[PDB]
Parts: C-alpha cells; structure tokens; sequence
C-alpha cells in the first residue's frame, strides 16, 4: 500500500563513533534528519517525488 | 592532472578521491568529559 | 510474492495457412479511353481467385496470466485445508478421509487463490501456514528419493 | 528506532500488468450501448450484448429463474 | 501486507466469493470447469494503491521453518562454555528448586 | 527428469472482441395492462441489435 505506518530501526554509521567504547558519564548526542522524499524515498524511474 | 573523456551532450561531474590518511584520538580524562585530536593529511585542516 | 508478470505486448494464435477464410474474386482489366471502365479478365486467368480483405483471422490470449493461475493453483490451492474444500456433484468419494481418494476427489474452489491474492507484498498464505509444507509434490528431496526407487 | 506515518501517493505501482479482468482482450469493450446516425437528429441506439444465462420463461417480471411452489419465481435486478 | 479498513472506511460492503466476477466470461464458475459467462466489468477488489485508494490497516508477520526456539540457562547468555555458569552457581546446583 | 505437466486447470483462447459470431436481435417492448403482450420496437432503437 501507498499509506504505511512504519517502524525503522537506524545505525550511526559514521566511522568516529561507531567502534567506539563509551566509559561513566553522561553525554550529549544529537542529529539531524533529513525530510525531503526525493532523498529519503526511493522510486524506479527516478520521478520527482515531491 | 589532464583526463581525456568521451564527448557527453548533458553536464556531468569528474568525482575525484584523493587517498589520505584520517585518523582520530580520543580522550575521556574523568567522568563526563571527552577530547578529541583530529588529523588529516594530505589536506590539513 | 506477488509482483505480476510482463504483459506489455498481446499475444495472437492464427490459421495453419495463416490468411484464414477468403471469398471469390473474378479479374478485370480497365478500359483505356475512359477514366473509369472495366473489363472481365477470362484470359489466361481462373475465374475462381482466392482474396481475403483485411487482416488475417485470429484469436488473443494473455500467456503469463494462464501460466500464473495454474501455478497458483497446482502448488496452493489444491492444497488448503478440507473445511474449505466441497465434494463434487454427482460423483462418489471415501468414507474416510485419511484416504489418497478422499484427497484427490475433494474439489476446492479455484477463485480462493486468484492471479491478484497479496499484489505487491511479501505474505505466506494464512490459511496454508497452519500446514506442513514439506507435504508437497516440489519437496526435490523427497521427489529423488522416491526415484532412486524408480516410476 | 524511528517511527511514522508514510504516504507513497497514487503514482506508486507494486506490480506489473493489470489486476482487473486480465484474461479479456486488450481491444474488446465491455457490452455497450451507443446511438449511431441514421437520419432515415434522428440517431439510433445501436447494442452489442450477449446473454449467456439460460432460464425457465420470460414475462414483463423478467426473467424466470427459478419456483417457489406453486408461484414462478424471478430474477433479482439488483445483481442477477 | 496491507489490507482494507471498516472503522474509519466509510463506504465499505463485505462481497462475498459466490458473486465475486473479475475475469468474468474466462473461467469457470467456482470449478476447475471451462468458461462460463460473459465479459463485463471487474468488482473485486478495491484498488490498495492509485488515486482512489481505499483506507487499510497493516497485519505484520513472521515464519521460522526448521528451528527450534532456544533459552540457554546462562548469566549473559553466551557461549563461553559447554559447562554452563549458571549451572555452576553455589545457588541453584547445591540446592533443589521446583519450575512452575 | 520427467515429473509430468502442471495442467490442472485449463487455458484458453478468445477472438479479438470476446465474443465472436453473433445473431441481430429486434428491441420488443411490454404491453403493461396485458399478461404477456409484446409489441416491436424500432423507434429511438436500432432494428439490428448484435
């Protein structure tokens, strides 16, 4: 279907951070996402989604 | 540096990777508390 | 996982001879003085020539779409459970239902499974996952096993 | 873990062919009616049709299908 | 997969197999038989996907043939041995215990 | 390795219309205060209905 409720699960893949091993404290960690279709969605022909 | 390519009758783009090295230490002195030295080279920052 | 099948271009089956059913025609030959005068031609010519107006006689049939519904058939619904089978009309069948003959006379309803069922996903039929599926005729395992025995 | 709500709009397409009526040809109209010039404006309703449903009779009720003892019993126009 | 809705579907009416006639005139009646019928238009099913698409609902799933489903009695649950640290421990080793 | 033919249900060919030979057919129409009074109809109709 064209209407979807969705669950996503999402690595960082920045290679910095992920091999990292974190010790006591707390931190702050903070990012940003993109919400433009013709970047986060995919389509065959490569049609303007928007 | 001179490429010799195929005439294209629509813009395109040469995509050129210089290979350095990109290496990171990473320091957390007490709790809480990270410091990072970044180093790149070729192409210092 | 339903995702339809090429179905671009029609597909046509045509006469043995190709052109298919035709009338008779006899020749003519103009009259040169006149801007519209015609002439039969019994000559060197038979009076009883073969012509077909038009395009050759044919029929149209979808290939994909036939050979998709007999799969849908042949590897699923023949093998939905009883409570959803019917038993044929006019015709005996066994007592039991533990029998080869039970199961091959129970009549299941083709449209249960038709070419469109999950169009565009990715879903095990419910009704068919309540069911052991290494019972089943494409089980290449079983199936050489057997003919390691032999026909 | 990032949850939402997606609209993938009406240009999307999962599968390839038609779902409706796909063994029919890709030339054939559906039964139809049409008014066509005839002058002799004056045009007439020219059906291409076919009936393929044998039944019992056929009085102004319609079409008989069927009995209900003693009483003839007809189709539904509804859906039959 | 998804499929169509009936809590906020306002339009909705439940067609049963025995008048369902996409492909009508093809095929059979309900039969593995020759065609029966005429050509008309298809009724089934409403379109999941298009300008005119239907409200649906979403039904998640799951199939694991060939497996067994497996609970190793351990503290962090490797493998750091066939000897088991967990069956090891001054608790559950040198006293008895009922599972319910 | 010869398993025989899947070919259970059968598959079939039909001409470009659908339908194919068909007879011409004259609209008739009730007579309402009658049982099973008809009367022929070539009005707004055609005469020669496939």
């Amino acid at each position: 279907g064209r209407y979807v409720p969705f669950h996503i699960q999402v690595p960082q893949k920045f290679f910095a951070i992920k091999n990292l091993l974190l010790l006591p404290g707390s931190y702050t960690y903070e990012w940003n996402f993109r919400k433009d279709v013709n970047m986060v969605l995919q389509s065959s022909l490569g049609n303007d989604l928007r | 540096m001179t490429f010799e390519v195929d005439p294209m009758d629509e813009p395109t783009l040469l995509y050129v990777l210089f290979e350095v090295f990109d290496v990171v230490r990473v320091h957390r002195p007490h709790r809480g508390v990270i410091e990072t030295v970044y180093l790149r080279t070729p192409f210092s920052a | 996982e339903n995702h339809g099948t090429e179905d671009e271009l029609p597909n046509y089956c045509f006469p043995l001879g190709g052109v298919g059913n035709n009338s008779t025609y006899t020749k003519v030959k103009p009259k040169t003085g006149q801007e519209n005068g015609w002439e039969k031609d019994a000559t060197e010519f038979s009076d009883k020539n073969e012509i077909r107006v038009g395009n050759n006689f044919a029929m149209e049939i979808n290939l994909n779409a036939n050979l998709w519904r007999n799969f849908l058939y042949s590897n699923i619904a023949l093998y939905l459970p009883d409570k959803l089978k019917y038993s044929p009309s006019n015709v005996k069948i066994s007592d039991n239902p533990n029998t080869y003959d039970y199961m091959n006379k129970r009549v299941v309803a083709p449209g249960l499974v038709d070419c469109y069922i999950n169009l565009g996903a990715r879903w095990s039929l419910d009704y068919m996952d309540n069911v052991n599926p290494f019972n089943h005729h494409r089980n290449a395992g079983l199936r050489y096993r057997s003919m390691l025995l032999g026909n | 873990d990032i949850r939402g709500v997606l609209d993938r709009g009406p240009t999307f397409k999962p599968y390839s062919g038609t779902a409706y009526n796909a063994l029919a040809p890709k030339g054939a109209p559906n039964p139809c009616e049409w008014d066509e010039a005839a002058t002799a404006e004056q045009q007439k309703t020219h059906v291409f049709g076919q009936a393929p449903y044998s039944g019992i009779n056929i009085t102004k009720e319609g079409i008989q299908i069927g009995v209900e003892g003693q009483t003839p019993k007809y189709a539904d126009k509804t859906f039959q | 997969r998804q499929v169509v809705d009936d809590t906020k579907y306002k339009d909705y009416q439940q067609v049963g197999i025995l008048h369902q006639h996409n492909n009508s005139g093809f095929v059979g009646y309900l039969a593995p038989t020759m065609r029966e019928g005429q050509a008309y238009p298809a009724n089934f099913p409403y379109p999941l996907i298009g300008k005119t698409a239907v409200d649906s609902i979403t039904q998640k799933k799951f199939l694991c043939d060939r497996t067994l489903w497996r609970i190793p009695f351990s503290s962090n649950f490797m493998s750091m041995g066939a000897l088991t640290d967990l069956g090891q421990n001054l608790l559950y080793a040198n006293s008895a215990h009922a599972l319910d």
